[PDB]
């Protein structure tokens, strides 16, 4: 592949200008669900009609680093622009050859954001690009440490952007960089600490541990869900082995940041050995559709116990993860735990699929209510993950309805 | 309940009903959906399935799991209930089992999704007997495709296996491979001189439809713990997300028909017997081979005196079954059953021929479920002690086979489903009564294919050799509203339009001429979604 | 608890297995007594047949009590052992399942049904013999 088209894998800039699996890709029209409303990614191919075929290179960097669009207005901060700001010249170049000359363009306008007041003018975010101290010059190698950690922070940093989801965000949707990468709420998915703090952050992860997991999203303590399994089946899966060591070597030297109430690692959380009572069933026989079911024990025997076994170790060849050890069920907060029963897991790498089906309200195989739901994590809490989370359905409520609203989005009521 | 309006009103929540209506709402049509029985959770029968005793475990019970409501009552044959009563020379060929409820029979199946072979479709016309089809194989191979492209199923892609159905696209999964029980039954029978292939199932061989890859949980009867495989309740989650509405426990009892015999409402109970009507633009019956000629016969009105569409008198007639010849025995190697889904694979070889003309044509296969439920019980039924106990526990579990061979049945007019003059439910409508006779076609198919079993339980060196004397039911309820171009010899039309009543249309099993060789709710679903192409082209 | 205690000793030593579950063993206990009034009794008289007589294991217990009385306890405690059922009907209770001592030897290669072997494809693989009894 061409430096533009490395250039386009790595920033990911094709998981959000492509609509789903169909919406042929760089075409736009997909929706982002941010906390003011949906904001809909644009077209990209060098279509001279629908498209950005009428950029030049300047208008191509401004709408890259700045956010300005080639008529004058402020592009929405979906786009990672602040993130994309330090990209050299010369990544910006090829990501323009990339675009212009490489990807086909397309006939097909996509569907234009319109967000409540008062942000439907896009003409304000200059104010909040000024709070937001973005620019930004472009990036240069440091000297005192080594070639590999330069490039694991330009990678994290500017090109696959991991601080736009990891990175917590202030009052005014603006990264906290005093926060860096201690882990943030994005929606329903909360992107955990991924800073050197051993028991907060990936601290004590093995190295092997997180070279597999960036480069499959699949380890024996983590499996990666939601945005980040988008991220993985998306871009680094592709990334070469050098990128994924640069990554890491980048990341073992971010300072930690700590997480209140942890004593162990989300990954050393050992299971009760304890289980439900098959005797105790034998009443709710003749019972369909159940109702009375309202024992966490006996919920999971029967809607999760079949993959994931009683003992919640999963299984021998590792397909089902055990959730012992599990840093999704080894949080303190519950909110992955709650939306991986949602939404179930989804990843595509190697052009093989792992799926956990879902178990939220529109699922196929088992609908749960919040209750349920509720009750299920609490048991999967208490024996195998973090015994100190609780889970209630107003939290599962909650993460239905796209997580906890933002102070901000209430100006637009 | 008021008026309870829609433009189509389906009766039955079962896979042709529940397919037919997410088409229906997919179109723009408004649909209410009618289901005798209650809404059901996959996970609650999972539970009452593991809690169900060994015994019922080792001898196929797939009834327990799902609880029988006494105003919709489906059949048990652990201690049998006695809901369907089957009299003449071959009844226990038709003690067949049903599930009532939203999802309806195929919560429990096997989901082996089949597709005829053209000549199936013109039987009497290729051999002499039974009944052609109203329409032929080309003209249901759109509709075949789209059933197993909304099922999901997988099948042998790259396969040349016998003069099988010609495809004109691929499946939309590959079949997923064999466990050790089929390969070694496929190496043994293909010595034999028999053609064991694949069996399309409507299974994950990877994730598909947002449901799991199949994991092997080999309990696809009676229930799949994961949903890795079809189940009818899908069709019917997505129909009521685009706008049907479903009303459980509504057993429709009553219809009325206009001077042009056009059907104006229907009248259904709920479990406290109140009476609630429904008016529509069109009326389906979608409630089994079995449940929709009871309604129609129960339905009769003054303008029908015999029932609703029976101006032919053949409504609950020609009933139809694959018969069935079971075998078990131990084989003398280890087959070791258990490794995948429980029909994994079948001797497709005797499928067509030119002896259909004289007996009829056959399904061989073998059993992939695991046998040990079946070697524990049989091992602590011999009084060993100690590590003699696990040893037969694990010989028995390794060595175990059940084999069977299904075969076709005619349309006969005297294997009928009058109403029973002898027995009622709580909302006081009869029980279904069902006479059989497997016919001398059946019966001198059964003469070869018992040898063919005794040469395949021989070939194993199988010993403890045990045949069924009598036939079997294998749940595949056809005939009883026939179909046909003559409305004097049929029931419904090519469309599955009744004849008597243009309002009126019957997706279900009952409408096929012939009961072919192999499973047949496949071909349910085809016809169900052909009626959905006419009713919409009815209403539009 | 000294009956539970008894009961899960005796279990031990007829099963032939010492890794028996305490919460399968109180209930099928439990249920036993409702069935039998005198099960306690039987019990401490199995075991001291057992402790007088010097028996090592089941098979010699079982083959010096093929006519005595308490024979059909005994083999009624290792059918519950196994079997997870207590009565013959089909809506008995149900005490144990994949715990049951029936399923373990073969849960090296057999399916205990609703609950999954490791992976959707693990059966491409071979089988172990049958001669070699794994586990339990
Ligand atoms: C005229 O009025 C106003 C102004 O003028 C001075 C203002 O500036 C402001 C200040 C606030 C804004 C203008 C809001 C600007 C921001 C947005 C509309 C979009 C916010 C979204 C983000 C910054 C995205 C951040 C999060 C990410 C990237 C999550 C990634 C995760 C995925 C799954 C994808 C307000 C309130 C105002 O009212
Ligand atoms: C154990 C088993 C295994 C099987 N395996 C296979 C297989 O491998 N392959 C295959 O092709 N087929 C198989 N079958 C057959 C298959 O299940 C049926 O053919 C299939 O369910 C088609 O049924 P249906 O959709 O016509 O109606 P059903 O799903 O049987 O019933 C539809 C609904 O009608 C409702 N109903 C009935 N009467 C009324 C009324 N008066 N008012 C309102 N609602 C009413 C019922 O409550 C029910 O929910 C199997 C069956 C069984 C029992
Ligand atoms: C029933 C109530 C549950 C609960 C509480 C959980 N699961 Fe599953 N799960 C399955 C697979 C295959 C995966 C991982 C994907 C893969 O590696 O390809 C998971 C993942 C989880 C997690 C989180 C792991 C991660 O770090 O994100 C959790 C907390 C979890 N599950 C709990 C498989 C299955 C099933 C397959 C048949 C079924 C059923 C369930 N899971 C059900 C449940
Ligand atoms: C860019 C270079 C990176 C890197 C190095 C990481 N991420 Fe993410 N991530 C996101 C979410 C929602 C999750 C958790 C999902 C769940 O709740 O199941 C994660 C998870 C991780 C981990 C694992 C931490 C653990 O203990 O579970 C790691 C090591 C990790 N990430 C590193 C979300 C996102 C994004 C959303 C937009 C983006 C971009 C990234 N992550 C990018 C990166
Ligand atoms: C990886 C390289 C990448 C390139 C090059 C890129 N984007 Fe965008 N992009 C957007 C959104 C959303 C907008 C429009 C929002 C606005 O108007 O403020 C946008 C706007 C643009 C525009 C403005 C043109 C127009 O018609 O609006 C260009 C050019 C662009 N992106 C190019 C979401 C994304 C996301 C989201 C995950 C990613 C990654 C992303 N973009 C990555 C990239
Ligand atoms: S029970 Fe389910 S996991 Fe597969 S073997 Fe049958 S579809």
């Amino acid at each position: 592949i061409s430096r533009g088209h490395y250039l386009a894998i790595a920033a990911d800039c094709a998981a959000c200008h492509t609509n789903g699996r169909d919406g042929q890709f760089l075409a736009g029209g997909y929706a982002i669900s941010s906390p003011m409303g949906n904001i809909y990614s644009t077209n990209i191919t060098p279509s001279k009609t629908h498209g950005i075929g009428n950029y030049t290179l300047e208008q191509f960097s401004k709408a890259l680093r700045h956010g300005i669009r080639a008529d004058g207005a402020q592009l929405y901060p979906a786009m990672p622009y602040d993130a994309y700001n330090r990209l050299t010249d010369e990544d910006v170049k090829s990501l323009y050859a990339y675009i212009m000359t490489e990807v086909k363009p397309v006939d097909a306008p996509s569907p234009k954001t319109q967000l409540p007041f008062p942000f439907s003018i896009r003409a304000s975010l200059g104010i909040w690009k000024i709070a937001a101290r973005i620019e930004g010059k472009p990036y240069v190698f440091d000297h005192t440490h080594n070639d590999d950690w330069n490039r694991g922070r330009y990678l994290v940093d500017e090109l696959a952007h991991c601080g736009e989801c990891h990175t917590p965000r202030n009052f005014l949707l603006a990264p906290n960089q005093s926060a860096y990468l201690a882990g943030a709420d994005i929606g329903s998915w909360r992107a955990p600490n991924i800073t050197n703090a051993p028991q907060s952050g990936i601290g004590s992860w093995s190295d092997q541990d997180l070279f597999q997991y960036l480069k499959t999203g699949k380890t024996a303590h983590a499996r990666a869900a939601g945005p980040m399994a988008e991220a993985i089946e998306h871009s680094l899966q592709y990334l070469p082995d050098a990128d994924i060591s640069a990554i890491v070597t980048y990341l073992r030297s971010v300072p930690a940041k700590a997480e209140s109430g942890q004593t162990v690692a989300n990954f050393e959380h050992a299971g009760r050995p304890s289980s439900y009572s098959v005797a105790n069933a034998n009443s709710r026989r003749s019972n369909s559709t159940l109702t009375k079911t309202t024992d966490g024990a006996a919920l999971y025997e029967a809607v999760c116990a079949s993959c994931h076994q009683s003992d919640g170790k999963g299984s021998k060849d590792g397909y089902y993860p055990s959730l012992v050890g599990n840093t999704t069920t080894g949080q303190l907060n519950p909110n992955d735990l709650i939306a991986s029963i949602l939404y179930g897991v989804d990843r595509t790498t190697d052009n093989h699929e792992i799926l956990m089906p879902a178990f939220g309200p529109d699922s196929l195989v088992q609908p749960l209510t919040d209750e349920q739901i509720a009750t299920i994590a609490d048991y999967v809490l208490s024996h195998f993950g973090n015994a100190q989370a609780t889970v209630s359905a107003d939290a599962v409520k909650q993460v239905r309805a796209g997580g906890k609203q933002v102070p901000l989005a209430k100006l637009a009521s | 309940n008021e008026t309870l309006s829609a433009d189509v009103v389906i009766i039955g929540a079962g896979i042709c009903g529940s397919l037919l209506a997410h088409k229906l709402v997919r179109n723009g049509l408004s649909v209410l959906l009618l289901d005798a029985g209650p809404r059901r959770d996959r996970s609650q029968i999972v539970e009452n399935w593991r809690n169900m005793p060994p015994d019922n475990k080792s001898q196929y019970d797939y009834a327990t799991p799902y609880p029988s409501v006494p105003w919709a009552p489906h059949t048990n044959y652990f201690p049998d209930n006695n809901y369907l009563i089957v009299k003449g020379p071959d009844r226990t060929a038709y003690k067949q089992g049903i599930i009532k409820g939203v999802g309806g029979t195929t919560w429990h199946w096997a989901a082996s999704s089949w597709r005829y072979l053209p000549n199936d479709f013109k039987l009497h016309s290729t051999y002499g007997v039974g009944r052609d089809y109203a329409m032929s194989y080309d003209e249901l191979e759109p509709y075949y495709y789209e059933a197993e492209c909304e099922m999901g199923v997988m099948g042998p892609n790259g396969e040349e296996i016998t003069p099988s159905a010609p495809r004109q696209n691929p499946w939309p999964m590959t079949s997923m491979p064999y466990g050790y029980g089929d390969r070694t039954f496929t190496e043994i029978v293909s010595k034999l001189g028999f053609s064991n292939t694949p069996v399309p199932q409507a299974r994950n061989s990877r994730p598909y439809d947002g449901r799991p890859q199949c994991c092997g949980n080999n309990n696809c009867m009676p229930i799949c713990p994961i949903g890795a495989m079809y189940n009818g309740v899908y069709a019917a989650i997505k129909a009521e997300k685009l706008g049907a509405k479903i009303i459980p426990n509504a057993v429709v009892y009553a219809m009325e028909t206009d001077a042009k015999n056009r059907i104006t409402a229907i009248s259904f109970y709920d479990p406290d017997k109140q009476s609630h009507r429904v008016v529509a633009k069109t009326f389906v019956i979608a409630a089994n081979g079995i449940e929709t000629p009871k309604l129609l016969l129960l339905a009769a009105n003054d303008r029908n005196p015999h029932g609703i569409a029976n101006s032919s008198d053949l409504v609950g007639r020609n009933m139809m079954d694959h018969p069935g010849i079971g075998m078990s025995f131990q084989s003398a190697e280890p087959i070791w059953a258990g490794g995948g889904s429980v029909q994994m694979s079948s001797i497709t070889n005797f499928r067509d021929g030119d002896f259909r003309s004289e007996y009829a044509a056959t399904q061989i296969g073998y059993n992939n479920t695991a046998q040990n439920s079946r070697a524990g019980m049989k091992a602590l039924s011999m009084g060993l002690v100690g590590k003699k106990l696990d040893e037969e526990i694990r010989r028995r579990t390794a060595h175990g086979v059940d084999i069977y061979a299904n075969h076709e049945v005619l349309p006969d007019p005297n294997n009928r489903l009058v109403l029973s003059k002898d027995y009622k439910d709580a909302l006081g409508i009869p029980h279904p009564e069902v006479t059989y006779d497997v016919g001398e076609y059946v019966r001198k198919s059964a003469a070869i294919s018992r040898q063919r079993l005794m040469d395949i339980a021989k070939a194993m060196g199988g010993t403890e050799i045990e045949m069924t004397p009598y036939f079997t039911p294998n749940n595949h309820i056809t005939g009883g509203t026939i179909m046909g171009h003559d409305p004097r010899d049929s029931v419904v039309d090519k469309w599955l339009r009744t004849h008597d009543h243009s309002n009126l249309f019957l997706a279900t099993g009952a409408t096929m001429a012939a009961s072919g060789t192999v499973n047949s709710t496949l071909t349910m679903a085809a016809l169900s979604l052909r009626a959905a192409d006419a009713i919409l082209n009815d209403l539009k | 608890r000294d009956s539970i205690s008894d009961f899960m000793q005796l279990s031990a030593f007829a099963t032939g297995h010492k890794n028996l579950d305490l919460n399968i063993g109180s209930a099928l206990l439990l249920a036993f007594e409702a069935q039998k009034h005198d099960f306690s009794t039987q019990i401490k008289a199995l075991r001291e047949h057992i402790t007088k007589n010097n028996y090592q294991d089941v098979e010699a217990l079982d083959a010096a009590m093929k006519d005595d009385p308490l024979h059909p306890t005994l083999i009624q405690i290792i059918r519950a052992w196994y079997s997870g059922v207590i009565e013959d009907e089909t809506n008995a209770k149900v005490y144990a399942f994949e715990k049951a001592l029936m399923y373990q030897p073969s849960r090296d290669v057999v399916v205990i049904p609703t609950y999954a072997h490791n992976g959707p494809n693990y059966w491409v693989s071979e089988p172990a013999s049958v001669d070699v009894m794994p586990a339990f």
